[PDB]
């Protein structure tokens, strides 16, 4: 996600988006989890999406 | 009383109080809902407090 | 019966019964409040929708 | 006495430990009073039931 | 119900007023 | 069999319970109540862990693990094979403890002496309560104890540091490693300075209390004094094994998180918080 | 990659724990063998069986002492002679207690009221031959620090509340600069010395308590040989009878109390 | 008198210190009206539902 | 039997038995509270 | 005696000892039988089955 | 075998014999309670 | 003798001994036939079967 | 054989056989409670 | 002698312990006929087989 | 196999009786 | 042979022996238990 | 004598002990026999092969 | 070699050796039991 | 060299050498048998 | 080197020697086991 | 009620009380600090 995605937009992302040196905001365990030792505590939400599970 | 003695003692008396406000301001407190994982006496378990738990649910 | 405090101290009873009457009244309040049903400050009222981890014996 | 009370001081703490008792004891006689009319306890084996 | 408190606070201030006036 | 100075010592009576029925001595042990209560709860908990030993799949004496009941079994005694003699074990080890102590007041007794011993090794014992009773208690389960294994318990301590993520941080811990390794210097510093004195170089008067008390003022300009070291002794001693009670009975049942976290309160004070 | 490997099994942590081993052994035998400096050979039941248990008695070590008081070899050859102690054996058979005999039995010198014969010489400063304990009279140089209890003056009551003297003068310990003893003179004049450590000075009522012993028996308590020093034996003796008095002052603190 | 007071001191004392504690209560009893009209406590066992 | 108290002082005995009942009087009260069927304050569930 | 109490005061202390016994033993019989009331113990291998 | 209480005092052993009785009853309580089958309390489950 | 008591006191103790070993052991027997009505132990190899 | 009591103690060695068979009976006891053919109370599971 | 043990004192004490330890023996004796009718053991090696 | 149990517990009550008339 | 009781004091030797065999006896009969051959009370499994 | 025991009570100790060790063996050979009846030891290099 | 129990005490040395003996056999017994071909109750798995 | 029993009396000499000998004759044998060769209990690998 | 004797004493340094000779010999033997080549048991440790 | 310096030093109540009250004022303005709401120096959030 870091390497492919988040870094790649770092030119998108404006200055008071990045860090101070400069690099695009990346991901991390807790950026899903968010102190949980599933997120949400497992439960699902992207079962009535099937757009969000298929690469185009 | 003896005056290395009256500093001795305030000084207790202010370390005993600075002590009470980290101790009552810090600490958490039974109960606490255990989750064994592991073996019996393995100590492999997770503690969750109740009270941070239901604001983590929420 | 009065003859006890010939053989008890006065001083020793009032002061250990002081103690032990206020510890026990502090400990049935406290039992009390711990309840959902007895408890007067907050008083009474989602485990299965946020589960946590299951145990593993 | 061992302790070091005369007999009539053991006669005169006694008589007023009894009361003293007695109007502690009647106090909280109320407060049970009260506090069962508030929420009472020792519920019935199916519950309380509302 | 304001009574529950009123018993538990003001009786035993009044029983010790009593019970020193035996 | 006896020192050349004890008969005169043999005297009857310093008994709490029972009188002179047990009071006697086996060779050189005094045996009375509580020595008859110690002896019968060490027999029989050591016969129980061999029982449970036996249970077990080794004979190892390194590798036997006697384990505490599961935590869903909570407060309740749990069937034998699966942590019930864990917890007889630990109650003849309560009551063995307990009977020492007692048993040591006693001989204190007979002999004139202070009640110090048997008051410093309290301590000793609120620790091992803490460990097997009191943290389990405020946690509802009997399955919190320490497994009962010569190098088996040593993986419950590792396991239950890192239940926290790092035990140094823990300041309790602190304090009692702070008494421990101070109590050993001061053991250290005590038991030369005494033999110092009683032994010289060879052919030299054996010193006193001038020298003992110069020798610390030279080096560091201040002697504690003979009283002095044997209270300071006792004191850390003691504040190690209650302050190591301490930093466990908040392990768990007043603190839930990481260790370090704790000191978030330091780092957010207001005169340098972020 | 195996370093430190001497056979397949065998390492070279293993075989520096094994040589611990062994010298932690011998450390213990030492240490067991110094432990037998004083009390051994042990007595029997037998006039003339002794036993020196494993590990033996270590060879002879001599202390040379201060001021021409001799000479100490430890373990003793001949070891010292004990008090005469008076007491009754409860049984015959080894291993039971005997109960001291006479109407004082702290000073029957069984149980606590034993003592060992000392030197019969005050113990000498270092620095001069001069006797360590000095009464304060003697030793003008010390005097009461302020803001502490002056204990000069006070009544001497026994754990029964009976008055049996007042405190005189204290003694001092001219090494340490501390107090050692009070000294009191007693309703029949006999000026004895008592213990400091079992003195609980309550300055708030000007009175010296003793929980060891009844005011009549602080009466009966020994005396110094000459009013200005005190043997080494002598110290010996004060602390016995005083402390044997938490055993023998009355018979209820030598039965079991539940 | 192991408290070292006279019998006249005593009720002069206790005379006080019971007036002392009537006002004591009294301003407690203000306070804890005024707390039961910010905030009662005490719910039913359906709870407070304002 | 009333010779046991030229033996034991009353005060040790009647605080040593009062220590005694008061405990397990709390032990008896707790095991019945963590029961469902004896516990009188939340019922059973 | 090792306790100091005479051979009346001993019977003395005896007979409220053992009347005091009663007492709370009486109660306690009483606080049984309204235990029992309340919720019986003692089910069948069953079960209790209401 | 009264002249068993001429060699040792008999109210010397009660409370020695009180407390053994109560810890072995305890223990026997303790281990019928943690049956099912003998729970008098709850009961079987 | 060692303990005080006369011949007439050890005879006495000995009796009140004997008479509260015979009533203990009495209300055992009476509580255990009561408990195996209620409960029986040692069961079958099988088990208790109902 | 009745030469041992005057080689040893009668009471000395009454109260360590007390205690030693005291202590056998509640090991065997024990035992069998742990296992499942010997288990008198909750029988074999 | 060692234990201090007159000869008639001797004897005397080994009857009385004899007859206990044949009592305590005969007992178990008793108790091990019951126990091995309730439950046998020393298996073969099969195992019980029913 | 109640032999085995019945000649372990039994004999030894025996033998120190009859070594006690010896 | 007989003389040895004169230079071994028979009750520390029976003391001795008699914890020794003891020790020995539970020792042995532990570690048979722990075997599945020769366990007599659940046996093999 | 070192010990303490005279000629006499060395030849009556030393005989009692040989006949008490004698019938402890014997009891211990007759219990070694029906423990191999039952359960034998010392397997084949394979096994016991039932 | 007679003139051996000239030089060492008799009793301390048959104490001596009979400690030794027992512990040397207890722990030749123990590694045999140890390894899998010399196990003598068990046997070879 | 007989003179070397004038230096060092022959009970030190003879408890030191016995207790060196047996101590490394002890760790020759283990060693032996913590190799796969000269392991003569369970043999080579 | 004879006057050495006269300084000091033999019985003190014959057990030095003898301590100090024997644990020598003893770290040499086991540094050659713990080598491939001087390995005189199993050889190369592989 | 002024009798109560009678009783009490005024020293050792001026000093007291001095103390107490500074303490309590600490312990209330950092009360009020650490809240969102009564934060006077960066406001709320
Ligand atoms: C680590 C390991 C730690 C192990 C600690 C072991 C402690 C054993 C206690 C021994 C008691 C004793 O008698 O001392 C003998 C011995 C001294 O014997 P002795 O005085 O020379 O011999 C006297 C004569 O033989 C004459 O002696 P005697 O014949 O008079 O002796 C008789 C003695 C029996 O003693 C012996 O026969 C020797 C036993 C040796 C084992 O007493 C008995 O008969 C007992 C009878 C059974 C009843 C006992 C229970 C009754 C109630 C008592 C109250 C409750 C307990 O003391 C020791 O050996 C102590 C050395 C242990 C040092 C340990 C240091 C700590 C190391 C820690 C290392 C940690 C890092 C690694
Ligand atoms: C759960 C339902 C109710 C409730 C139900 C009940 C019931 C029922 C009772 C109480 C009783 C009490 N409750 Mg409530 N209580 C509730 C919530 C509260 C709240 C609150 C913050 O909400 C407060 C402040 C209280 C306060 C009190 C106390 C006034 C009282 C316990 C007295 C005591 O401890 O005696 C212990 C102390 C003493 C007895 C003094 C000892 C005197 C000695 C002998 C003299 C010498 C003193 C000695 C030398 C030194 C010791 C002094 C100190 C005690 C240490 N309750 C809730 C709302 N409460 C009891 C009562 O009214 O008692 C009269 C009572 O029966
Ligand atoms: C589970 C069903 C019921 C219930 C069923 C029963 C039954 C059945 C009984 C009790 C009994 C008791 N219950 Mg309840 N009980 C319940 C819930 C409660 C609650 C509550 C907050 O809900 C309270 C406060 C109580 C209170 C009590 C006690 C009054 C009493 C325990 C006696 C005791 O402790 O003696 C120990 C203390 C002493 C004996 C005092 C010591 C006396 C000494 C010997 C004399 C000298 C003392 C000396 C001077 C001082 C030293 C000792 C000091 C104490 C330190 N119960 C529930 C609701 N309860 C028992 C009773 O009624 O006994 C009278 C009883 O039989
Ligand atoms: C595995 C097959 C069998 C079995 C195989 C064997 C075999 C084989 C033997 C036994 C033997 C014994 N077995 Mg078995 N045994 C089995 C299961 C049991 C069970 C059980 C609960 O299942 C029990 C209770 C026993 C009990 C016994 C003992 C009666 C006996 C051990 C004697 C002893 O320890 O002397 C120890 C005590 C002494 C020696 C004291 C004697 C006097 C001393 C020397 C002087 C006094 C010293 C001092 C004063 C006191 C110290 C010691 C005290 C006794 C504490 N066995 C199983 C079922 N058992 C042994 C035996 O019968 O020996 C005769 C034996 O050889
Ligand atoms: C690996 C091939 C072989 C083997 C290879 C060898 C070789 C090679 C040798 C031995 C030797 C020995 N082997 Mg091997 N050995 C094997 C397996 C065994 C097994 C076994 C269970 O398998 C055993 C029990 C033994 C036993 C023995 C000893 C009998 C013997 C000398 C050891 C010793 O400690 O002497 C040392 C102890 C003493 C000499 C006693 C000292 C006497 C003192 C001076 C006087 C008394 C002092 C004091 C009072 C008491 C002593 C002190 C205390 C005991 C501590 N071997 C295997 C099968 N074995 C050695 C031997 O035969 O020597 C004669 C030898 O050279
Ligand atoms: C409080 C300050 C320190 C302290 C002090 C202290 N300890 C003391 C004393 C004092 C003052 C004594 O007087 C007493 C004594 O007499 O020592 C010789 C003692 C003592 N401290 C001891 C040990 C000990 N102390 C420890 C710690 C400490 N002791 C503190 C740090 C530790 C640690 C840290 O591990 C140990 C192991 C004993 C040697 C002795 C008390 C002996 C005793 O209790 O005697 C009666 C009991 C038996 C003889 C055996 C009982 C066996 C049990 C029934 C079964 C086993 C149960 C146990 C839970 C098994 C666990 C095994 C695994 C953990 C491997
Ligand atoms: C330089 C000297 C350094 C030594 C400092 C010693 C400090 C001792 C007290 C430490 C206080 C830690 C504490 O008290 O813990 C904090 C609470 O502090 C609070 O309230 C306020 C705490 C009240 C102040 C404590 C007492 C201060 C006055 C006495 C000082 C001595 C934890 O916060 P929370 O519970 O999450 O939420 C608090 C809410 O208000 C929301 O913010
Ligand atoms: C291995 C332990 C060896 C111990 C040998 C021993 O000595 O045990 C003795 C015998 O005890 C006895 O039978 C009487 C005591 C019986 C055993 C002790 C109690 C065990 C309780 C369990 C101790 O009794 P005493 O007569 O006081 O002392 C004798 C010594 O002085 C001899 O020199
Ligand atoms: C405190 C109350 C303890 C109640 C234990 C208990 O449970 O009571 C009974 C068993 O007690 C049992 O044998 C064992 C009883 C254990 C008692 C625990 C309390 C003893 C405390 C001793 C130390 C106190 C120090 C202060 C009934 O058991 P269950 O209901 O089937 O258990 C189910 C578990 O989930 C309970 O957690
Ligand atoms: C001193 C008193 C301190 C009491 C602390 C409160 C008790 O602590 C509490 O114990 C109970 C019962 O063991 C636990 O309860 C948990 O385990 C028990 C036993 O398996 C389950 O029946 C229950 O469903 C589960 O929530 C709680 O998770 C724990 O928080």
């Amino acid at each position: 996600l870091n390497n492919n995605f988040l870094d790649p937009l770092k030119t998108t992302f404006p200055d008071y988006r990045r860090g101070p040196l400069g690099d695009s905001p990346k991901v991390w365990c807790a950026t899903c989890h968010n102190g949980v030792y599933k997120p949400l505590f497992g439960k699902s939400m992207v079962t009535t999406f099937p757009e969000l599970t298929k690469v185009s | 009383m003896n005056t290395g003695v009256q500093a001795a003692l305030a000084a207790a008396a202010v370390a005993a109080v600075a002590v009470a406000g980290v101790v009552f301001g810090t600490f958490e407190r039974p109960p606490i809902e255990t989750v064994q994982r592991g073996a019996r006496g393995l100590a492999m378990s997770e503690l969750y407090n109740p009270r941070f738990l239901a604001e983590t649910r929420a | 019966m009065w003859r006890m405090w010939l053989l008890f101290d006065p001083r020793r009873i009032l002061v250990a019964l002081g103690v032990f009457l206020f510890v026990l009244a502090l400990l049935i309040h406290f039992i009390l409040l711990s309840t959902d049903r007895f408890n007067w400050l907050d008083g009474p009222h989602a485990a299965q929708m946020a589960p946590l981890p299951a145990p593993v014996k | 006495s061992i302790t070091g009370l005369t007999e009539a001081e053991a006669k005169e703490f006694h008589g007023i430990f009894i009361t003293s008792f007695i109007v502690f004891t009647v106090i909280a006689i109320v407060a049970h009073l009260l506090a069962w009319q508030w929420r009472p306890w020792l519920p019935a084996v199916t519950g309380y039931g509302t | 119900m304001a009574m529950v408190w009123m018993w538990i606070l003001i009786a035993p201030a009044i029983g010790i007023v009593l019970l020193s006036r035996q | 069999a006896m020192l050349s100075f004890e008969p005169k010592y043999r005297t009857r009576g310093g008994t709490l319970i029972g009188g002179d029925l047990f009071d006697f001595w086996v060779g050189p042990l005094w045996v009375g109540f509580f020595g008859v209560t110690a002896a019968f709860f060490a027999i029989l908990g050591t016969l129980l862990i061999v029982w449970a030993a036996a249970l077990g799949p080794t004979w190892n004496i390194w590798r036997i693990n006697i384990a505490p009941p599961d935590i869903s079994y909570g407060l309740a005694f749990a069937p034998l094979r699966e942590g019930g003699l864990w917890q007889l074990i630990t109650v003849c080890a309560c009551g063995a403890f307990v009977s020492w102590a007692l048993r040591q007041v006693e001989i204190a007794r007979k002999l004139g002496m202070g009640l110090h011993i048997p008051f410093a090794f309290s301590f000793a014992i609120l620790a091992y309560f803490t460990l097997v009773v009191f943290r389990p208690l405020l946690m509802g389960a009997w399955g919190y104890g320490f497994p009962y294994g010569i190098l088996s318990h040593l993986d419950w301590v590792s396991n239950t540091g890192y239940q926290y993520l790092h035990f140094h941080y823990n300041p309790a811990h602190m304090i009692a490693i702070s008494f421990f390794f101070t109590n050993a210097l001061a053991l250290a510093l005590h038991g030369s300075l005494i033999l110092s004195a009683a032994n010289p170089p060879k052919g030299e008067v054996v010193k006193g209390a001038e020298q003992e008390n110069g020798y610390f003022r030279d080096v560091i300009g201040y002697s504690i004094g003979t009283l002095g070291i044997h209270r300071l002794g006792v004191f850390l001693a003691v504040s190690a094994a209650f302050w190591s009670a301490v930093c466990i009975i908040i392990s768990g049942p007043f603190w839930t998180r990481g260790w370090p976290e704790w000191w978030s309160w330091w780092l957010n004070l207001p005169m340098w918080s972020h | 990659m195996e370093i430190g490997a001497i056979t397949q099994q065998i390492d070279a942590a293993q075989l520096v724990l094994y040589t611990f081993w062994l010298f932690f052994a011998g450390l213990i035998i030492y240490l067991r063998m110094e432990d037998k400096r004083e009390g051994y050979p042990l007595v029997t039941e037998i006039p003339g069986k002794f036993l020196e248990g494993f590990p033996p008695m270590p060879a002879p070590k001599t202390f040379i002492l201060t001021h021409n008081q001799g000479t100490v070899t430890v373990p003793r050859a001949v070891p010292r002679a004990e008090i005469e102690y008076k007491a009754e054996p409860c049984a015959a058979w080894p291993g039971a207690p005997h109960e001291p005999v006479g109407p004082n039995k702290m000073l029957s010198g069984a149980g606590p009221s034993g003592y060992a014969l000392r030197f019969d010489t005050p113990e000498p400063t270092f620095d001069t031959g001069v006797p360590r304990m000095a009464p304060m009279r003697v030793a003008t140089d010390h005097v009461f620090d302020e803001d502490g209890p002056n204990p000069i003056g006070y009544d001497l009551v026994g754990f029964d509340g009976i008055v049996a003297g007042k405190i005189t003068d204290a003694w001092v310990d001219r090494e340490e600069s501390l107090v050692r003893y009070l000294e009191a003179k007693l309703t029949n004049d006999k000026s004895i010395l008592v213990p400091m450590p079992l003195s609980r000075v309550k300055d708030s009522t000007g009175q010296v308590l003793l929980a060891s012993l009844k005011g009549e028996q602080v009466l009966e308590a020994p005396t110094l040989a000459n009013p200005d020093q005190v043997t080494l034996r002598e110290e010996d003796r004060i602390a016995a009878y005083f402390a044997s008095g938490h055993l023998y002052a009355t018979q209820a603190r030598q039965e079991s109390i539940l």
